[PDB]
């Protein structure tokens, strides 16, 4: 769209500064700021009515907003804190009508060690299942992962698939009793017999993950939970 | 003030389909649908404001506008899977500004052809001993109950298309690295007797 | 005794000169009690008695965005006016709007109010009935057609019967315009 927000990923600290930004090419007078949060649904924080012009909106409280120019909006969170933590959308209004942006998923933290990426495995279809359905279903496992920031994808011969494949809506809570749980993801790649019958067949789930930014400190001697690509594999055998 | 009554809509697929929105206001107000498909932004279907209470939209939804009963109602004759998304109801009156409905996610369920129910068992492409069950083939009508034990994981229902092939399926996977791993005592899950093993 | 609040609302296009100056003033029975000014330092809505200071911070913030949201609405339909009487976009013109209501001994209602006004004449105005209009010239009998296929009337009528009662009830211890396309100018 005309709508553009950065960023789209963020990973925040209790106690940070965080700032979302907005710019619009649309020339709309007005520019608002949402955030979304299951039962709830989309609320209103803040918005505007011009350069210059910033407006309260249902729950403001926590967040600051900008209006520097026509094009630009943004919203600054001074003091993150945990209950911050969700989807947020921007949007133009040009007359009552809304035009809104991709989204900005942001996490907010008590301690930034608690990230972690996934680990991605891919298991092979069930000698059993080709057997009976003359069918073949791959099922890729990403687990261990904080947030949930994950995209999965799947990846045949080197192009992105999207046909025969299903994946969890939701991942999963490794240890469903704490507060910060790692998360599990497992998604389906379904094909035919032959067509994973075929040793020249390279299958791949890929999973994108979103962490820290470049100027987070990090000291933990392990690598740094950074926006990267785990993936696993598998070939087609007989 | 707008209220989406129904949080959650589950229906099989080629049947009526109704997304149900009340306003509280003395007046008409500045109605909208949005419906967000998993992992995208807002997309507005239609509105309304005046003339024609009955509202056209794309993917072969239309809404209808009550002043008496004072909703905004959204209607499809036949809903495709594909429609399987969350839509909001929007409202805009005394501020220029649109307040939200809570939202309601729909479920289509797939006309399944030839369930199959089978539990097999998959291998680790780069290792052996770790293994996954998966359980698929299965009628759209069963619902997914994960076994009681913490260290025991199972995830939900999950129905992928053979686009080109005709064919749309559900399946589930489980897994533990517990002890006794096995996909006979992986699905207290509603299972067929005529499931396959 | 009888009593009556009124607000006045006024907005005056200045081309080149910037977006129209808007004005709010209200009155608790025949007294300026409050006012805004668009053209002031720090716009917002002014205690004009010494019994209002009272208030807390909370109201004046809430009547305040009202006022700046009302600003948008006028510099809108100034536009429409604009073209509704074929004039240039180059001279200066005033939108202004009256409302209020006049209550009893009793508490309840007495009359409703709900005026618009162009350039010091007449436009369209609310009836007695609170339910229909009376236009002035022809192109407020255009802005009146819709207005009666909408139901604009039934939108004020709620805050006349309704808060308008109540916040003069209030302000005696001693809300805005609808955003509806087809209930606009």
């Amino acid at each position: 769209a005309a709508v553009t927000q950065s960023p789209r990923n963020k990973v925040a600290v209790t106690g940070g500064k965080v700032t979302l930004s907005c710019n619009q090419t649309n020339n709309h007078n007005n520019m608002y700021w949402y955030r979304q949060d299951t039962g709830h649904g989309l609320r209103l924080i803040h918005y505007s009515y011009g350069a210059g012009s910033t407006e309260k909106g249902d729950i403001p409280d926590g967040y600051k907003a900008s209006r520097p120019s026509q094009e630009n909006f943004s919203l600054i969170l001074e003091l993150a804190t945990p209950s911050q933590t969700s989807v947020y959308f921007c949007a133009s209004g040009g007359g009552g009508t809304l035009y809104f942006g991709a989204g900005t998923r942001l996490s907010v933290l008590e301690d930034l060690k608690n990230v972690f990426p996934p680990e991605v495995a891919v298991f092979e279809p069930s000698e059993a299942e080709i057997s009976h359905t003359q069918k073949a279903t791959l099922v890729c496992l990403a687990t261990g992962f904080y947030p949930d920031h994950v995209e999965l994808s799947w990846w045949v011969n080197g192009k992105e698939v999207h046909s025969g494949v299903c994946t969890d809506p939701q991942p999963l809570k490794e240890q469903p009793a704490l507060n910060d749980s790692r998360y599990a993801l497992s998604s389906r790649l379904r094909v035919s017999a032959t067509f994973w019958q075929n040793p020249r067949n390279h299958f791949r789930c890929q999973v994108q993950f979103y962490g820290l930014s470049e100027n987070d400190e990090w000291t933990q001697d392990r690598a740094k939970p950074v926006t990267q690509i785990v993936s696993a594999e598998a070939w087609g055998r007989a | 003030s707008v209220t989406q009554p129904d949080a959650r809509v589950t229906v099989s697929e080629g049947a009526s389909l109704q997304l149900r929105c009340k306003y509280s206001y003395s007046a008409t107000p500045y109605l909208f649908w949005y419906v967000q498909y998993p992992r995208q932004g807002l997309q507005l279907l239609l509105k309304y404001y005046s003339g024609d209470p009955v509202v056209q939209g794309v993917n072969g939804f239309e809404a209808e506008f009550s002043k008496s009963n004072s909703s905004f109602h959204l209607r499809k004759a036949s809903v495709h899977w594909s429609d399987s998304a969350v839509y909001f109801c929007a409202v805009s009156l005394h501020r220029p500004a649109l307040t939200f409905g809570s939202g309601t996610k729909v479920i289509v369920l797939p006309n399944i052809q030839n369930p199959d129910p089978a539990v097999y068992q998959l291998r680790d492409s780069k290792s052996s001993d770790k293994s996954v069950c998966l359980f698929t083939d299965f009628d759209s009508q069963t619902n997914v109950s994960q076994s009681k034990d913490s260290d025991v994981y199972i995830t939900d229902k999950c129905v992928l298309d053979m686009r080109s092939m005709d064919f749309k399926s559900n399946s589930a996977v489980a897994w533990s690295n517990k002890s006794d791993f096995a996909c006979a005592n992986a699905f207290n899950s509603i299972i067929p007797e005529d499931t396959f093993f | 005794g009888p009593h009556s609040m009124r607000y006045f609302e006024t907005a005056v296009s200045r081309p080149g000169l910037g977006e129209p100056r808007y004005i709010s003033v209200g009155y608790v029975d025949d007294k300026e009690f409050v006012r805004f000014d668009s053209d002031a330092e720090n716009p917002r809505y002014e205690p004009q008695v010494p019994w209002m200071e009272q208030e807390g911070p909370e109201y004046w913030e809430r009547i305040t965005q009202v006022a700046k949201g009302q600003e948008q609405w006028f510099r809108v339909n100034l536009r429409t006016l604009l073209g509704y009487y074929n004039q240039s976009a180059g001279g200066t013109h005033t939108l202004q709007r009256m409302y209020g209501c006049d209550v009893g001994s009793d508490g309840r209602l007495l009359r409703g109010y709900e005026q618009f006004a162009y350039d010091g004449c007449d436009y369209i105005a609310l009836n007695e009935d609170l339910r229909t209009w009376t236009a002035a010239d022809m192109a407020a009998q255009i802005t009146r057609r819709k207005w009666e296929q909408a139901g604009a009337a039934e939108y004020y009528r709620a805050y006349l019967e309704g808060e308008c009662v109540e916040a003069l009830h209030r302000y005696l211890k001693n809300g805005g315009a609808p955003w509806n396309p087809a209930m606009m100018i």
